[PDB]
């Protein structure tokens, strides 16, 4: 069990269990720790009522988002095994479990890691999917191959080394490795590169032909 | 061909047909023995993705 999950048995036994399931939705009940972290004026961690929206979380608690809320890029909500969202997603989206499955990244650890528009995006990804190659026990095939494979990808995608073919690629690279693996890191390593497909294509594509005229 | 006007007219009415329009043998208008290289162009399955072997 989880140090957090152990630590607030003793309080649940005492003031009742049922007082715990009043906070939140149906099946996302009870209070959560959030570690705030990345572009905001005030990092922190803080404590919160579950199914509390994340503009709400980040505003109240962390001062918002470093140059306001408009400039806001992407969050990683639950850290970084976790997908990534936008900012138009971001405005509506409720910080527990099924709400965070709807917008198709799950809730996780509550890490909420935020970067505004000044942030190259691919780089934290790629920064993301290097800590997956270098935490990787290497017992079985499917992460220790594939996950310093989409290392490899994602260091040429950071310089545009690449063509737009490749992107779907990466795309299968990873669908080869979610669900076949023996632990759940190959999960969460393939997860932020499919976010990173899913709502940052274009940016990847323009880096693509930047890198294509660039050296002819 | 290098043969005497007469020895051509004697042909032609010979054979009843015009010779040196169609010459048996070929003196230049063959290909030439170097050529550049080619290309060679990659079959339908060279794709990146979407190219499982169990749909095809
Ligand atoms: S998926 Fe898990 S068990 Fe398999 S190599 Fe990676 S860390 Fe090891």
């Amino acid at each position: 069990a989880n140090v957090e999950t152990v630590a607030v048995s003793p309080t649940i036994c005492r003031r009742g269990g049922a007082w715990f399931a009043s906070f939140g939705r149906e099946r996302n009940s009870g209070t959560k720790l959030f570690n705030i972290s990345g572009h905001v004026n005030h990092p922190c961690t803080v404590e919160e009522e579950m199914s509390v929206p994340l503009k709400e979380l980040i505003e109240k608690h962390a001062g918002g988002v470093i140059g306001g809320w408009d400039n806001l890029l992407a969050v990683i909500p639950g850290g970084s095994s976790t997908p990534l969202i936008p900012k138009s997603v971001c405005e509506t989206v409720l910080m527990d479990f099924d709400a965070l499955v709807q917008a198709q990244t799950g809730l996780g650890t509550a890490a909420v890691i935020v970067m505004d528009r000044s942030t190259d995006i691919v780089k934290a990804i790629a920064r993301l999917i290097e800590f997956y190659k270098h935490e990787s026990c290497g017992q079985c095939t499917p992460c220790r191959e594939g996950v310093d494979w989409m290392n490899k990808v994602m260091a040429r995608f950071v310089k545009g080394d690449a063509r737009p073919a490749e992107i779907d690629s990466l795309w299968e690279i990873s669908k080869q490795i979610e669900g076949h693996t023996i632990c759940a890191l190959g999960d969460g390593a393939a997860w932020p590169v499919q976010g990173l497909i899913r709502h940052f294509r274009p940016e990847l594509e323009e880096r693509m032909q930047q890198f294509a005229l660039q050296h002819q | 061909a290098s043969a005497t006007r007469v020895i051509q007219l004697l042909r032609n009415w010979a054979s009843g047909r015009d010779l040196q329009a169609k010459l048996q043998l070929r003196y230049q208008e063959i290909s030439k023995r170097t050529q550049p290289p080619p290309k060679l162009p990659v079959g339908p399955s060279h794709k990146l993705s979407n190219n499982y072997y169990c749909t095809r």
